[PDB]
């Protein structure tokens, strides 16, 4: 009979769940949840800078200059590399890239490079450039070509295969990124024809680094029909240094280089596709547009993205036990 | 829960209190009704929203995993950066599972504090003046006039006003 | 203890208690005995068994350390390797061993709540048709049934039933 | 009067656990997460024995070191045992290039099944049979050699001509394989195992390439020999093509291995019992339900997380006072 | 606070309480002063102390970072470096932050539980020989005395001796 | 007026203030920072050890015994080493030395080494060794000198550069730390001004490790007025092992050589320029000595000794006492 007054708290239809040390499925009024797990399967810009689409080639493809990456050739800014997991196009003639992961990983750290011509093909005296191609690498238009960044020197009609040398002083602000490589015919014969008789050598030196090599004749098994093979390599000429090239004959010279501009760099390996969208967080299988503090996409990303965890739900009570009648 | 209140003596919550989290559930001769108490409401909005944000802040730093290649002869240097990012994110996803659970448990806790130290806080304001029933509720032994329910909510009750005639229905 | 009342107001515990963790001592006309307060008991070992069973699953991941062999000229590696495992070992032990102190100090801490949210609740009930003497006993000022004690620890006790015996026995 | 009291459980328990508050207090119940107790032998895991090299080292095995015929057929293993005081390793003197990479390579198999690569009569118009040496004998030949490795020598006549052979891997399974380029301590050596002038070996797949020549130079004797042999590995993976080319100095492969793809490979002295296993460490066999242990953290199969921590004990129940009698 | 009694239904802290952290004031006919309960403040101090040495004792291990150089053919490699240094960077100070934060709680709230504890130590040994003032004081309903004031801060108060005397005065008002 | 007894807590003049999860900048009676942000910006001796200060020489300048850097020829111990980071004397004659990081690493990790002759110059036969000099490589008395560890061998005014042949055999406890090399002219002029004519060599083997290396001739961007290079190499010689040195031509030879003992302690490398002092520290820094009871630090994650532990964080300071709610006076 009497009047009341009651404490209490407060209730409402929240089906909402959260789990604690003390007990599992506790329905909540009110709970934040921390962990995205939502993506748009895409690639967009990051910064509003678009990435590279490597296309039908492989890192290696694009870098040599490949015949059928052309499309690719010259100049690159990019925000990130996709690189598509069944592409074709990459090294065309058999051989090994020497220090290919690492190379990998620089080119990963660059955001541009700019090709340009280190050393013109009139750098190498007594020689032929005009005939270094090969069935093995093929452009879209003709049936024998060569890497667009290295010429294949042979011996001239006649006279044999002189001493060739090339400089390059780099006077730049910018590190060059650059390749060549030895020749290693299958056969003497091959060798006899192509270059002369005699000892041949490949040697490359600056301030900082040594190279030297000689061919190695043996038959290897035939990949796109070459049982010969090459060796590619490739350097950094840092800000200020020359580069000294000589050789006797087996040279595949540099031909073209890039000027390399270098945060967090990434190459992402897959297939999905890019869009003319714009993104603040991209991972590998995709973006992440959220305000959530946790991810279960991906570990893989570049931009600012939530931590990766393999929860699959991180909701915190912030409201009390929903205990409604 | 571990101060006794929310599911506990305070059996069940209150579908019909919406501006609030605490609050006051009255009856008496012009009508009946709720009311949030602001002020503790309010104190815990601002804890548990420098919780939310003291841990998204801590939780802030990312480690970040590579893909770098390894070659045929770098097996061992391959499976160790494998072994160290799987490493790292074992240890966050225990951090945050962890901490979550624990954070929950602390929380309802602390929502069960607030209802408790509520009651606590009126009981001690009507002393004698009423009847303190097991469930939150208290039962005047004079009548409270919704002026009256206010002052009780705000914390100014005048039990010498009241005392006599509480005293009369209290042996009446 | 925080809560105040195991090893606290209440100073010991009941050896001839076996059938839970908190309880009731009554003495009647009837005779006496410790009986335990089911509920409370069930829902902790619920809790304290969910508490264990989280934290063993939080745990149950792996770091794994490797058997590699490094050369007279992989000093940098083999020491990185090194460090980064001990590293991990160091943050699990940190781990587990900051865990289990946090865990004990908190479960000790639910049980002293939940012992003392049965004194309140009993409290709350008998008013002053009981005297507080110390330790946690209360003695009636009237004579208790055993289906009286019964309706005190199920919640149902009726204090008016009871309210002139108890005045007339208080102050006499 | 009638007394109703509100109270607590309380036991004989002595158990103790510590708190961020206190040290040893003793509670009612409580759980122990960690294990500290092992085993002290090795045991199979998923029914499956482990391999004891017994005397032989990972190398004496896998290139074939005479004294370690026992180990020579196909093998299936858990895991491999390798004793830390064998003896029978690289018996003629030289490096195994890229030791390491071999060894976890070899650790990451679960199978390997012997087969001749190259069969003697691969290499026309060499001798393929006096290619042994006191370095490496048998248990019962003073002098041998490795039984995956030809040493070829020329013939009577004298010249060693260049020697070719081709392995095409038609297979499903990787082949780890072996070959090796001896080093003559001088040029006379060098003449009379091997023609006069420069001598290679070179080797390619359709990913690799190899070419090295003799260093001849006279070295600290090493069970009696100055000389030396430089010995490699590779994997020819399915569908790729070897091909060799020598015209002397090669130590050519003969017998290889077809490559079944966690591992381990345990260092250690103890038995290996006839007993089972779901965990097992370098130290011992762990047989618990433990979600802890301070045994080690070198282990294959299923086991709980290493902690150097010497007890991790939960309080479950309250703090226990019971009442004192005396 | 959680318990409610710091900055709570005790609004304010004694700067005249120099001996204890928990602690009574009194004031009667003989006088008035301060005077810390010695036993709670001492169990508090232990506990505190144990909490700092167990934190100081857990966290007494030292991830170490080294001074290796490497190549410009070991970018991956000397990158590895970096980010597992950084990583266990990260995670140490995860641990010390977070930790700080959440024993900083809850050790205020444990005060605040002492507080309390001590209040409805008092509360209960008063009965109705007391009227409850508020802010944690109550007004005797009859003399005490010195020794009547130790006996409430040692939990001997002898309510039986006063009640017939705090009756008679209840009455009067 | 009636009797009172109140139930209260301790407040003072603290200002010093806590962050809880719940709360920022609550104030608080007590507290204890447990991290240390100071340090003393010097280099202190470590076990009663002083470091070893490499002034104005690189690593490589020390070991290979740059003529520039004699003051540090001879014995050394020490418990850390200090490179500043702009000391010019170090590989003077241009060229590589190969496994250098891995050098740097097992340098670091020592505690002291012993300089002694390894091989006389009496060991090589039917050669000069006395012409192997340089422009490159002053002292700072004289324009034209050479590494004091190295014998740059030039063949005689004999047409022919022999073959030389060297033993050293280690009957001692401890391992030895020596340097060779291999040197590349620009010229096959200048190769064979300075050795014989036709293919050269250098071989060395052990019983555990085999080298052989032959010249690589080119004309190399000029560096200290040199377009030829040298290939320098280290290695360890263990306890009771044998090295045999073989050569037609081009080596530069092991002169002077290190017996070296491996250290119990971490080791240290700092590169630095912070000053040394006649000082004493437990725990030792690259920016600094921490002096310290704390648990955490902010200063250094690379260091030498007993510190506490590193991390990002400005203060971390426990509350121990209580929320502190004093009386406003007025
Ligand atoms: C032996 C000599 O002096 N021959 C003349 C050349 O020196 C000279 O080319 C110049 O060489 C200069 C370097 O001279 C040294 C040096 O200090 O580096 C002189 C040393 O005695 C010599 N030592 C030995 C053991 O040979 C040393 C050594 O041969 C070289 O380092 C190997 O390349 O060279 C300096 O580099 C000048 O820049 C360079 O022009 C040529 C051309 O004038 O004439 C020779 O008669
Ligand atoms: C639950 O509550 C929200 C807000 O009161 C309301 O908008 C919504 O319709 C309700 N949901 C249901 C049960 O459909
Ligand atoms: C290259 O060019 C720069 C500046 O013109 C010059 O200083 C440097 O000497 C040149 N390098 C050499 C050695 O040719
Ligand atoms: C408190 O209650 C009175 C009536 O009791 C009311 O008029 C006043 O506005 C209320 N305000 C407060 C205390 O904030
Ligand atoms: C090195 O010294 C020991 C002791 O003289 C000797 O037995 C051993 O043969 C030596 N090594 C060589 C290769 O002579
Ligand atoms: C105190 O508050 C200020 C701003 O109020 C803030 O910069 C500082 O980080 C806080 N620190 C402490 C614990 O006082």
């Amino acid at each position: 009979p009497g009047d009341k007054i009651c404490i209490g708290y407060h209730a409402n239809n929240s089906t909402t769940q959260v789990d604690t040390l003390l007990e599992k499925n506790v329905t909540v009024t009110h709970s934040v949840e921390l962990l995205e797990n939502q993506k748009e399967k895409r690639f967009c810009k990051i910064m509003n800078k678009a990435p590279l689409d490597l296309k039908d080639c492989t890192i290696e493809g694009w870098i040599l200059g490949n015949p059928k990456c052309d499309l690719l050739l010259g100049d690159q800014s990019w925000s990130y590399i996709v690189e598509r997991p069944n592409a074709q196009n990459g090294i065309c003639y058999p051989g090994v890239l020497n220090e290919l992961e690492e190379l990998k990983a620089f080119i990963g750290s660059g955001e541009r490079v700019e090709r340009f011509e280190m050393f013109p093909k009139s750098t190498w005296a007594g020689v032929d450039t005009s005939r270094g191609v090969t069935n093995a690498c093929p452009s879209y238009t003709i049936d024998s070509s060569f890497y667009r960044n290295l010429v294949w020197i042979v011996k001239t009609d006649s006279a044999t295969y002189p001493v060739i040398k090339g400089t390059y002083n780099n006077t730049g602000t910018q590190p060059i990124l650059y390749f060549w490589g030895v020749h290693h015919p299958l056969d003497t014969t091959v060798q006899d024809n192509l270059y002369g008789s005699g000892d041949k050598y490949v040697r490359m030196g600056t301030e900082s680094m040594n190279f030297a090599k000689s061919p190695e004749i043996a038959a290897r098994p035939a990949v796109n029909d070459q049982r010969s093979r090459i060796d590619y390599y490739w350097s950094v000429l840092r800000p200020g240094e020359t580069l000294n090239v000589e050789s006797n004959g087996n040279l595949i010279a540099p031909w073209y280089a890039y000027k390399f501009v270098s945060k967090k760099g990434a190459v992402f390996k897959s297939d999905l596709p890019i869009e003319n969208c714009d993104a603040t967080c991209q991972t590998i299988t995709g973006v992440l547009r959220t305000n959530k503090t946790f991810q279960n996409v991906s570990p893989l990303w570049i931009g600012e993205c939530p931590k990766y965890v393999k929860s699959e739900s991180l909701r915190l009570a912030t409201g009390l036990r929903n205990v409604p009648q | 829960g571990i101060f006794g209140a929310i599911a506990g003596f305070i059996e069940g919550g209150w579908t019909g209190m919406i501006d609030g989290w605490y609050g006051y559930h009255h009856e008496n001769s012009q009508g009946s009704g709720y009311a949030a108490d602001r002020e503790s409401t309010q104190k815990a909005i601002d804890g548990i929203t420098n919780k939310v944000n003291s841990i998204i802040n801590k939780m802030n730093t990312q480690f970040e995993a590579v893909d770098h290649e390894f070659s045929n002869l770098e097996r061992r240097i391959g499976n160790l950066n494998k072994r160290m990012e799987d490493g790292f994110l074992d240890v966050w996803t225990y951090n945050a599972e962890l901490l979550v659970l624990l954070e929950n448990e602390r929380t309802l806790d602390l929502h069960d504090a607030n209802v408790k130290n509520l009651y606590e806080k009126v009981k001690s304001q009507l002393r004698d003046n009423a009847n303190d029933l097991g469930n939150g509720c208290f039962e005047f032994w004079h009548k409270c006039d919704n002026e009256c329910m206010e002052s009780v909510k705000n914390g100014t009750y005048d039990y010498p006003k009241y005392q006599k005639e509480s005293k009369l229905n209290r042996q009446g």
